[PDB]
């Protein structure tokens, strides 16, 4: 009950000062998320310790820097648990992974509120532009069937799964947007892949997605009309992972000056599960 | 069985009421208005 | 146009969204590969109903298949009122995609060229030559004040500088100020001298594939981003169409109605 | 409609003929026998050049051939901004010719009819049922309030009272206020419940044959010779077309712009 209604009065003259303190941990924690390809190319295994030593001179105490290895973009998109405070995610760009990278960026860079979806028993809808559905698991073959006012499937027969429309097939992660205001019947392989009704709150500003490779393709906003460039949608140019990591360490002061530690959650899950 | 009848409708009969209005007086419509017509009284005298 | 005097304390009039939905037509131009992936044919009707939920009348939406980018590039006719052009990106079609986008997104006042006889300059920065047909091959030869070619014998076509070949569409710009002799394959391709007017706000182009590459402005220095050049990632054409339908409010808000006194009759799909 | 206040002393404006000719389009619908007797096919170009002299720009005139009156009656789309329908008359085509003239000259507001389920009435004097298709054979059966047909058995279709047979187009009026059950060949012919609004300013019908026989209004009493029901005698289609061309000022003067906020999108040949 932090009194989020009474106004706060500032002043436009006095004074530029310091931030006093905050006592819940000794200090912040930086947190790299790199693919296995970095380790394989580096061909080492004292390199995490070397990078910690090289962070120490930049001014991070030893215990603050953590490293997390993931198989690749698609295998990491499933339940991306950001166990940490200042998250960087080095995403190697690869052609045909454009929408997968956009999915992961839209998932972690923004703060989501997800409810369960019991597909077998209910139809489902979308409240507004801010409401997506997020399907995750080993294999998500999300076949939808929209229904008119009369509960007759338009372009599909509700009793014949074949007639359905496959919005996204065989994805580790799929953010699906169907038209807002029309009931749908969903069908996906509930043994492997789960699905959730996820509304989009404001942005999550612990996380910085560093596109390691090509052009600027991360379209976080599903709206085709908008395509903003966020300060955390980082992009760097690479030939070698050692060069990438060295740039990160060298410029880490700016990397954390663009983010903000405040927007953090108890659980490491990338969304608030509101049941 | 029976073809009991056909029955006039609003569309056929509103012109009949238009042509029926002009016979209506006014010195005793006031008396009829003053008398309180209940569910019994209004439909008591339909075509006998 | 006369001056339009107006206040600054006028009150905001009511929203015209319902009126534009009720008295306009939306115009979806999609590639045939979309339909092939969809593997359906009640899908036009289903999308029309899903548009009806958003507000368009039952007939207000017109779907137009086209073969592919170049086949739509040759003679782009937009038979309707609020135009969306789905435009898939694949590599090596960057320039032709940009040419098509420029042609549909800018108005052109333009007239034919009799290549067999005359020599044609270019008036200025906003004066191109648009060549369209089954197979265009512009071969230009610049001249001098003495009407002698430079880097090109006026007779021998072999010395001409080809600046397009096998293109279904070519927006060719040359040095503005020189008389050029052109050879172009008269049978299977036409060329017309065109001048660039203001934007054709009727249209908007949704690039379905990779990064921003559309450069409508031939000028190297300026590469502006226009509200009407949308870009949306994709893996499934159902997802693309569903996003378009869901955000059709915003696309139409981006797109403004045409305003240009056309002197040439053509078929439109109006209400 | 909001009031509009105007004086009675303001000076008359200038002639708007040039502006309307530059901004509008004219379109002629003629039978195939016209081209057959012309025995030509440069004649569309010839007549367009002829219209240009009176002041219709080159693309503004559209010649839309139709096979014949009865086959044209089905789904008449008038793809234009000023419509002329040349209409040859032969005896025994009187009623169908009058039907088509009524259909296009009078504005309509139509809704679908579901013959299979509902019993349908007629709202009043301005309401009709229009059936269009390759072959319409409507068979109606009136009912009581107890759903016992008069002069027909509601279950047996033979007893039904046929009101039109094997007609491409049929505008049927029936007794207003009595429920009817209909039987019309749902695969072939589509029937719609329409109300006759005011007139259509856009279309003029040039009867080419015989007496002033058209009766647009189903009411027996009124047979008013509206101005857009023009008529002309003929022996040569060339003479007919020259007459129309020479007097095209009078014809478009008789017609006028269409003023209705439509709700059914369709192709138009506007400029
Ligand atoms: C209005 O009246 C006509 C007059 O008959 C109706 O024609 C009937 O149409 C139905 C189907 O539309 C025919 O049914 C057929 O039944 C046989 C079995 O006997 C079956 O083998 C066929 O596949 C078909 O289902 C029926 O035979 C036909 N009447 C006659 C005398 O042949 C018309 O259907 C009526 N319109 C409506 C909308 O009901
Ligand atoms: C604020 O931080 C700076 C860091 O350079 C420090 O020098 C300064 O003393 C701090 N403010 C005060 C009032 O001490
Ligand atoms: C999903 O579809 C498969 C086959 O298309 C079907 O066996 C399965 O029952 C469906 N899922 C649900 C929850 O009905
Ligand atoms: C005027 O604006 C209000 C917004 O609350 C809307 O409900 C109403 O329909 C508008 N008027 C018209 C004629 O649409
Ligand atoms: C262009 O050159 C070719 C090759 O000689 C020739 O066949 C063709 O007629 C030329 N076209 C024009 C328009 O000069
Ligand atoms: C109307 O006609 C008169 C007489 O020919 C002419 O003087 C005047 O300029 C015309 N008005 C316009 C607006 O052309
Ligand atoms: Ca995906
Ligand atoms: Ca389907
Ligand atoms: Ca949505
Ligand atoms: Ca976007
Ligand atoms: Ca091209
Ligand atoms: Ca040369
Ligand atoms: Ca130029
Ligand atoms: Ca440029
Ligand atoms: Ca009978
Ligand atoms: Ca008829
Ligand atoms: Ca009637
Ligand atoms: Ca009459």
């Amino acid at each position: 009950n932090y009194g989020l209604n009474i106004p706060i009065t500032g002043s436009m003259d006095t004074v530029y000062s310091n931030s006093t303190r905050e006592e819940v941990f000794l200090t912040s924690t930086l947190c790299l998320y790199y693919p296995t390809e970095a380790s394989t190319q580096i061909s080492d295994g004292e390199w995490k310790d070397s990078l910690s030593q090289m962070f120490l001179i930049k001014g991070w105490p030893t215990g603050s820097v953590y490293f997390k290895e993931y198989s690749n973009i698609v295998d990491f998109s499933v339940d991306p648990q950001l166990y940490c405070d200042y998250n960087l995610v080095l995403m190697k760009y690869d052609q045909s992974l454009e929408l997968d990278m956009s999915e992961l960026a839209d998932l972690i860079l923004n703060e989501w509120l997800c409810n369960p979806m019991d597909i077998t028993l209910y139809y489902y809808q979308q409240s507004g532009e801010s409401n997506k559905w997020i399907s995750m698991g080993s294999s998500c073959t999300v076949k939808v069937c929209p229904l008119n006012t009369q509960t007759l499937g338009i372009g599909c027969q509700t009793t014949n799964v074949d007639s359905f429309e496959t919005v996204a097939e065989n994805e580790k992660l799929a953010i699906v947007d169907v038209v807002d205001g029309i009931n749908h019947k969903i069908n996906l392989t509930t043994t492997t892949c789960t699905i959730r009704n996820c509304k989009k709150l404001g942005p999550r500003e612990n996380v910085a997605v560093i596109q390691v490779g090509g052009a600027n393709i991360l379209d976080i906003t599903a709206d085709p009309t908008t395509n903003p460039q966020i300060e955390r949608m980082m992009r760097v140019n690479w030939k070698r992972w050692w060069q990438v990591f060295y740039t990160i360490v060298d410029y880490i002061n700016q990397i954390v000056q663009v983010m903000s530690k405040r927007s953090r959650s108890l659980n490491s899950a990338a969304f608030y599960y509101r049941v | 069985t029976v073809r009991q009848d056909l029955e006039r409708q609003l569309t056929n009969l509103r012109e009949e009421f238009n042509s029926l209005s002009q016979e209506i007086a006014m010195a005793q419509l006031i008396d009829l208005a003053l008398l309180p017509l209940d569910m019994f009284s209004m439909f008591s005298g339909i075509k006998s």
